[PDB]
């Protein structure tokens, strides 16, 4: 329900995800799969 | 399978009273404040039903425009503020193919206006596990609540 994300050291965390995105995982990849064909 | 997943028509019935997911916080906002809210524009609800006229709903989430800053910059995102699963179709993965279907309308109104992430609100342990293993990086001290996946992570998980 938050509309106002207010970071400190989670921003680094943030800003590392955007210049190094994490590579979609198999249980994700899985939920893409089933949800492809519904 | 019967199941699909859409948004809350704007003119339509649904069968929600039965809904039971485990936590009574999300159920009583599915039953009182939920349709009010998504109609009045407040947020976008998306619900996993049984594809009949009848409409019964077995899951949901919200989903809202937000932007996150530092105590400089600013980043345009998406919060995905509440996800429930019926007790029935607990143990099939449907919480996963709900945040997957969210990833891709966040994905699709990124290649429109310009999103660059999606945050996501965790209240336990069992949902920070759970978005965890989904592939959300976690948010530390105030922000220990949220988790934050980026749209290109969005993108390589339709495009590859
Ligand atoms: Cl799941």
């Amino acid at each position: 329900h938050r509309r106002v994300i207010l970071n400190e050291e989670s921003w680094t965390r943030v800003m590392d995800a955007l210049s190094n995105p994490p590579s979609p995982g198999e249980k994700l990849k899985r939920a893409a799969k089933r949800l492809q064909g519904m | 399978d019967d199941l699909t997943i859409e948004i809350l028509t704007d003119d339509a019935d649904y069968d929600l009273q039965r809904f039971d997911c485990g936590e009574e916080a999300l159920n009583l906002f599915l039953t009182t404040h939920l349709v009010r809210q998504h109609r009045n524009k407040i947020l976008r609800a998306y619900i996993l039903c049984r594809n009949t006229p009848e409409r019964q709903v077995l899951g949901y989430y919200t989903l809202c425009g937000s932007c996150f800053e530092r105590a400089y910059k600013n980043i345009p995102s998406v919060t995905l503020g509440r996800l429930a699963i019926d007790r029935s179709l607990q143990g099939q993965g449907w919480g996963a193919t709900l945040v997957a279907h969210a990833m891709n309308v966040v994905w699709s109104a990124s290649l429109a206006v310009g999103i660059h992430g999606l945050f996501v609100e965790a209240l336990n342990e069992k949902a920070h596990t759970f978005f965890k293993s989904l592939g959300f990086i976690p948010l530390v001290g105030e922000n220990e609540n949220a988790l934050f996946f980026p749209t290109k992570s969005i993108e390589l998980l339709f495009t590859q």
